[PDB]
RNA sequence: GCAGAGGCCCCGGGGGCGAAGGCGGCGCGCAGGCCCCGCCGGACCGGCCUCUGGUGCAGAUCUCGGCAGCAGUAGCCGCUAC
RNA sequence: GCGCGUGGGCCCCUCCUGGUAAGCAGGACGGGCGAGGCGGGACGAUCCGGACGCCGGGCCAGGGUGCGCCGCCGGGGCCCG
RNA sequence: GGACGCCCUGCGGCCGCUCAAAAGACCUGAACCCGGCCGGCCGCCGGCCCGCCGGCCCCGUCUCGAAACACGGACCGAGGAG
C-alpha cells in the first residue's frame, strides 16, 4: 500500500485532462446505440424484404498455430472455390 | 395513570455540559464539542475549568430514559401506532407529536382513555 | 541532537527480547558439505527412508 | 495508580462470531457453540472456530486429498470446514463420507456415484453433534499466491519472489549483483 | 464553472488574503469564495453503475420468488394478504382488456385491500424531490406476472400495481426497498411455464435448500444432542465480603469453634 | 460509501490524520518512483530485487502465436475423455480399441508427466512430449504418437 | 446530525382543527443532539429499514453581505468680504 | 498480515567531555515532561508526593499548622535569621 | 394598492378602511447591533435562596516550552477544505 512490497504500476499519467483532443469516451450512450443499430437493421431488412441481410462469407481456418484447427467467416470465396461451384464473380 | 413503582432516580449531573469558550464568543454555541488544541486549558482540564463529558456521567440503566414521572416515553402519530406501540405495557407512556391535529388529538386521547394509556401531553392544542 | 541512545532500551524492551526461533538452533546453515551428505545418506535406509 | 504494565502483555483478537452476512453459516455457528456450551468435546471447540474462520483461513480440500487423508479410515466421517472439489487428476473416487460447508456440483456427483454420502453440516449436528467416528480435515492455508510473495525480497536470507516483473540485473543475479 | 472570470493573487503588501482576486480586488478561483470553482468539482466519469455476476443476479431473482411464496415475508413487508386465500396465488385469468374487469379479479381472491391501501396512500413526498419531476409517492401493491395472455391492459391502471413477463422476472419490482416479499398475483400460464424459464438458463442450478433457524432448534431439541448433552459442575458462590468479628454468625463460618 | 469511511470520521481532528509536525504536503518525497537509486535506495533494495539495468537478449518484435506453448500433464489426459466413455475405457482395459486422446484439438501441444496415469492403455497424440511423459505413458501400455 | 433515492407507516403515515421555519420555556440523553408546550408563521413534513453524497466550522492577513464602538469624534483652515 | 504517526526534543539524577564559566556546547543508566490531571514547594511543562470514570463516607502521603490561610501543642539545647 | 372623518400653514399625523391577515411595497423576518419601558449590577465553574465564599491567564497555532512583549482573530450571518 504507502510503499512497502507494492508492484509498481504500468498507468501511464493522464494527458490533456485539462485541454485539449478530449481523451475520455463515455458510454452513456451504449443503451442508445443499441436501439439505433437495431432499427438500421430493421429499415435495411424492409428495404430488401426477400433478401437476407448478411452476405455468404466462407469458412476460413483462423490464422497462427494457436487458431489453426478451428475455422471462422471471411471476406469471400476464392474464384476458384466459385469455379468449382461453376458460378462467375458477378 | 400510575406506573410501576421502580426507584430513585439519580441524575450524576444537573445542568447541562457547555462548549469551552462558548460565554465570551456568541459565534461558539454551547453545544458541547470535544476541546482538541494543543495548549487548551479545557483540554488539560486545569483547576477550574470548565466539567468534561464522560461516560462516568452516565445514568443507571434502569432509571435511564425514564420520565420525571416513571413512565418512559413513546411518541403517537395515529391510533393505530397507540393500539399498537402501547400493547399493554404499565411501563410506557403516550406523547402525541406537535404535527398532530386538535381535531386528531381528541379521537388519540379519547382511544388512550379506553385503553388507560398516559398521555403527557394531553393538554395540548385544547381550546 | 548528533546522537541519543536515551529510551533505545525502553523501546527494546517493550515488546523485544525476542528468541532467535527453533528451526535456527538445528538449521544446516554453514555445517560440513561432506556431513550433511553422510547424514542423507544414512537417513535413506530402512525406517528412516521416506521414499517409496 | 495500579502497575498492570508488568507481567501482563495486552490482549488478543480472536473472532468469537462468524462476520459471515449468510443466515445459514450464522445457524451452524450458533447450534455448534451451544452443543459446545452443554458438552465440552474438543471436536466442537474446533468446529466452532473453523465456522468462524475467514475464506483464506478457510482453504478448499479436494475429492483427492480427502481420499489421500482417509486411507486408512474409509469408516470415519470426514468433517470438511469449506468447499469440497472434484480433482479431474484422479481417475477414480473411493466411497467417502464427507461433510462440507459446500460441495462443488462436479465433486457432489462423484462422491455419490462412489457410494459415498456427501452429508450437511446439519445433518452432522443431527447425526453425530459430538463428533465421534468423524475427523477434522483441513486444507493448505499457505497455498495462496497471495502468501508466497509475503517477506521482503532483495534481503539475502529472504527466498521470496518479487511482486512486480522487475526485469534488471540489480540485485537479482545473486548476492554480488548488489 | 468558477474557471470563467480573470483573477489572479494580488500577493504580499497589500494587507489582504492572498487568494485569487479579479480586477476589483472580489475574491474568485476558490472553494471558500462566492462566484468560485467547487474545490474538487462533481464530475461525469464517476463510475455510475456496478457490476453482479450473472450467477449472482439470477441468485437474488431465485430467492426473492421463493420469499413471494412465504406468507409471512409478504405480510411484514407490508402487503394486506389476510384475505388472499393462497400464497403463492395463481388466478386462471382470461385476457383481461377492463380495469373494472381486472377489479372485480382482484376483489374476489382478496387483493383488494392491498391495492386500497396503495390507492389511498397518494401523497405529495417531502423535499425538493417534488421539483425534480418526482412530486407523488404511492405504495408499491400486487406484482401480475403473465404469459400468454392480454392482462397488462387490465391492470395497468390499477393503483400500486405493477405488471412484469414470466420471462424477464425484475428483482427491483420483485423486492421493493431491497425488502423481498411482494404479493405476486400469478397468472396459470405464468406459473406453469416458471420452470420452463428456469430451465431456459443454459447452465443454471438453482441453489440447493438450506435448514431453517426452526429446523436448527428442533434438532438443538432431538434426542441425540441431548444424549450428548453433559450437566455442568455447580457454580462457585461469590458472597460479598462481610467483617467476621462483627458478629457470632458472621465468625462461626471462618472459625466454627 | 461516503458514509461508512474513516475520512468522515476525522471531522473536528484538524490534520485529518495526517500529524500536527508534519502536515499532509504535496508531494513530500518526490512524484512516482523517484530516488530509487538515492533517497528511497533502501526501499528498492529491501523490496525490489532486479529494478535497475538490463538482464538478456531483446527481440524487437516478439511473434505471440509462434511463442505460444500450451502443455498437458499426463495425469489431466484422462478427463479429456468424457465421463461416459471413460468409465467404459477404464473398466475394459483393451489394446484392440485402445481409447485415442489428440491433445491439440483439445488446445495443447506439449504432453509433460507431472502426475500417474491409471493403468488402461491409451494412444496419445501431441507436437512433442516430455522424457517423463514418454516413459510414464509407455509402462501403461499407452503408445506416445506425434500429430500432423 | 444533514440532504436526496427505494420501501414501510392494517382501512392506509402527520398537515389551514395550522406544515416547515423563527422565538421563549421544559423534559430526555455521558454527549453529539432529540422531544414536547406556548407564541409568531402560513404550506408542506417526517419516524423506521435499505441506499447515495458537493454531509456537520471559531480561526485560514479566509470569501461575500450587514454592521458596532470609537463619535456627534477628526474635519468642513487656499484664492482679502461682506 | 496491512498501515499510521515520528525521525527539531527537553529536563532531573549519575558519571562525563570541551570551555574562565554559563539557564553554554556536546555524551550516558534510569526516570520525568513532552503526551500526567491533582495536593504542596508564595509564584514554577519537568522539583516533592501522588498519575486522573462519576460520586458519598473514612484514612492519610508530601508539605506544613501566629494572622492573611485549612491545620499545634508538649519537652531539651542554642539564640542579634 | 388604502373608505371616511379628524386634524394640521402645510409637510405629515391620528382614527380606522380593504383583506383571512397588512401581507401596505411588500412572504417568513435570525444573528450582530440599537431605542423605549420594567428588573438587576453583573465573566465562567461549584455550593447554597442567590450575593457571598472558593477555584479559574486568550483561544487557534508551530514549538523543548505560549498568558506571552510570537503570529492570526472588532462583531454576527451565510458560504468554506481528502
Amino acid at each position: 500500500a504507502m510503499g512497502r512490497n507494492v508492484a509498481f504500476s504500468n498507468m501511464r499519467r493522464y494527458k490533456c485532462t485539462n485541454k485539449g483532443p478530449n481523451l475520455i469516451k463515455n458510454w452513456f450512450n451504449q443503451p442508445a446505440r443499441k436501439i439505433r443499430r437495431r432499427q438500421t437493421r430493421l429499415q435495411k431488412a424492409k428495404a430488401i424484404f426477400p433478401c437476407p441481410l448478411q452476405k455468404l462469407r466462407p469458412s476460413v481456418t483462423r490464422c497462427s498455430q494457436k487458431f489453426n484447427l478451428t475455422q471462422r467467416i471471411g471476406r469471400g470465396f476464392t474464384l476458384r472455390e466459385l469455379q468449382g461451384v461453376g458460378l462467375s464473380a458477378g | 395513570i400510575h406506573p410501576l413503582p421502580h426507584k430513585i432516580i439519580i441524575k450524576k449531573r444537573k445542568n447541562k455540559f457547555i462548549r469551552f469558550q462558548s460565554e465570551r464568543f456568541v459565534r461558539v454555541k454551547p453545544s458541547w464539542r470535544k476541546p482538541r488544541g494543543i495548549d487548551s486549558p479545557m483540554r488539560h482540564q486545569y483547576r477550574g475549568q470548565r466539567p468534561m463529558v464522560s461516560i462516568g456521567y452516565g445514568s443507571d440503566k434502569e432509571t435511564r430514559f425514564m420520565l420525571p414521572c416513571g413512565f418512559f416515553k413513546h411518541r403517537i402519530s395515529t391510533v393505530h401506532e397507540l393500539k399498537t406501540l402501547f400493547m399493554n405495557n404499565k411501563t410506557h407512556a403516550a406523547q402525541i407529536a406537535h404535527g398532530v391535529s386538535a381535531r386528531s388529538r381528541k379521537q388519540i386521547l379519547e382511544e388512550a382513555k379506553k385503553m388507560g394509556v398516559r398521555v403527557l401531553n394531553a393538554d395540548a392544542k385544547l381550546r | 541532537k548528533n546522537h541519543t541512545s536515551k529510551n533505545q532500551n525502553r523501546k527494546d524492551h517493550r515488546n523485544g527480547i525476542k528468541k532467535p526461533k527453533k528451526s535456527a538452533y538445528t538449521s544446516h546453515k554453514g555445517m560440513c558439505p561432506k556431513y550433511l551428505r553422510n547424514l542423507r545418506r544414512s537417513r535413506a535406509n530402512d525406517p528412516r527412508q521416506s521414499l517409496r | 495508580g495500579i502497575d498492570l504494565k508488568t507481567g501482563i502483555k495486552k490482549r488478543k483478537v480472536e473472532r468469537k462470531e462468524p462476520k459471515s452476512p449468510n443466515p445459514y453459516i450464522r445457524l451452524l455457528h450458533n447450534a455448534f457453540k451451544v452443543v459446545y456450551e452443554n458438552t465440552g468435546e474438543d471436536f466442537t471447540k474446533v468446529l466452532t472456530k473453523r465456522l468462524c474462520l475467514s475464506k483464506t483461513n478457510r482453504p478448499v480440500l479436494s475429492v483427492s486429498r480427502l481420499a489421500h487423508l482417509m486411507h486408512k479410515r474409509e469408516d470415519k466421517i470426514a468433517v470438511v470446514a469449506s468447499t469440497v472439489t472434484n480433482d479431474e487428476r484422479l481417475v477414480t473416487i473411493p466411497r467417502m463420507t464427507i461433510c462440507a460447508l459446500k460441495f462443488s456440483a462436479t465433486a457432489r456427483s462423484r462422491i455419490e456415484k462412489a457410494g459415498g454420502r456427501c452429508m450437511s453440516f446439519d445433518e452432522l449436528l443431527a447425526e453425530k453433534p459430538t463428533g465421534d467416528n468423524c475427523v477434522l480435515l483441513q486444507g493448505r492455508r499457505s497455498c495462496r499466491a497471495v502468501c508466497k510473495k509475503f517477506g521482503s525480497p532483495g534481503r539475502p536470507n529472504s527466498h521470496v519472489k518479487p511482486k512486480g516483473e522487475h526485469k534488471g540485473r540489480r540485485g537479482a543475479r545473486g548476492r554480488h549483483s548488489w | 464553472a468558477g474557471v470563467q472570470c480573470t483573477a489572479h493573487s494580488w500577493g504580499p503588501g497589500r494587507a489582504v488574503a492572498r487568494l485569487p482576486r479579479k480586477h476589483g480586488g472580489i475574491g474568485a478561483y476558490a472553494n471558500f469564495a462566492r462566484g468560485g470553482h467547487m474545490a474538487h468539482p462533481t464530475t461525469v466519469i464517476r463510475r455510475w453503475c456496478r457490476k453482479v455476476n450473472l450467477n449472482q443476479r439470477r441468485y437474488a431473482v431465485a430467492s426473492a420468488l421463493a420469499a413471494s411464496a412465504n406468507a409471512a415475508l409478504v405480510e411484514a413487508r407490508g402487503h394486506r394478504i389476510a384475505d388472499v386465500p393462497s400464497i403463492p396465488l395463481v388466478v386462471d385469468t382470461d385476457n383481461v382488456t377492463k380495469t373494472k374487469d381486472a377489479l372485480a379479479i382482484i376483489k374476489a381472491v382478496g387483493v383488494l385491500r392491498d391495492v386500497e391501501r396503495c390507492k389511498d396512500s397518494r401523497h405529495i413526498r417531502a423535499g425538493r424531490g417534488k421539483m425534480r419531476n418526482r412530486r407523488y409517492i404511492t405504495r408499491k401493491g400486487p406484482l401480475v406476472i403473465y404469459n400468454t395472455e392480454d392482462v397488462a391492459r387490465g391492470f395497468r391502471n390499477l393503483p400500486g400495481v405493477d405488471l412484469c413477463h414470466v420471462s424477464s422476472i425484475r428483482l427491483l419490482e420483485l423486492a421493493p426497498g431491497s425488502h423481498p416479499g411482494r404479493l405476486i398475483l400469478w397468472t396459470k400460464s405464468a406459473f406453469a411455464s416458471l420452470d420452463d424459464v428456469y430451465a431456459a438458463k443454459q447452465n443454471y442450478t438453482l441453489p440447493r435448500s438450506c435448514i431453517t433457524q426452526t429446523d436448527i432448534e428442533r434438532i438443538l431439541q432431538s434426542d441425540a444432542v441431548q444424549k450428548t448433552f453433559v450437566p455442568k459442575r455447580d457454580p462457585l458462590v461469590i458472597e460479598r465480603k462481610v467483617d467476621p468479628f462483627s458478629s457470632k454468625e458472621a465468625l462461626a463460618r471462618l472459625d466454627p469453634s | 460509501p461516503t458514509r461508512i469511511r474513516k475520512s468522515r470520521k476525522r471531522r473536528g481532528h484538524r490534520q485529518m490524520g495526517y500529524g500536527r509536525v508534519g502536515g499532509h504536503r504535496k508531494h513530500p518525497s518526490g512524484r512516482g518512483k523517484a530516488g530509487g537509486l538515492q533517497h528511497k535506495r533502501t526501499s528498492f533494495d529491501k523490496y525490489h530485487p532486479g529494478y535497475f539495468g538490463k538482464l538478456g537478449m531483446r527481440n524487437y518484435h516478439v511473434r505471440r502465436n509462434i511463442e505460444y506453448n500450451p502443455t498437458i500433464n499426463i495425469d489431466k489426459i484422462w478427463s479429456l475423455i468424457p465421463e461416459e466413455q471413460r468409465d467404459g475405457f477404464l473398466q475394459r482395459k483393451s489394446t484392440t480399441e485402445a481409447p485415442v486422446v489428440d491433445v491439440t484439438r483439445f488446445g495443447f501441444f506439449k504432453v509433460l508427466g507431472r502426475g500417474s496415469l491409471p493403468q488402461c492403455p491409451i494412444i496419445i497424440k501431441a507436437r512433442y512430449f516430455s522424457s517423463d511423459a514418454e516413459k510414464k505413458l509407455r509402462e501403461v501400455g499407452g503408445v506416445p504418437l506425434l500429430v500432423p
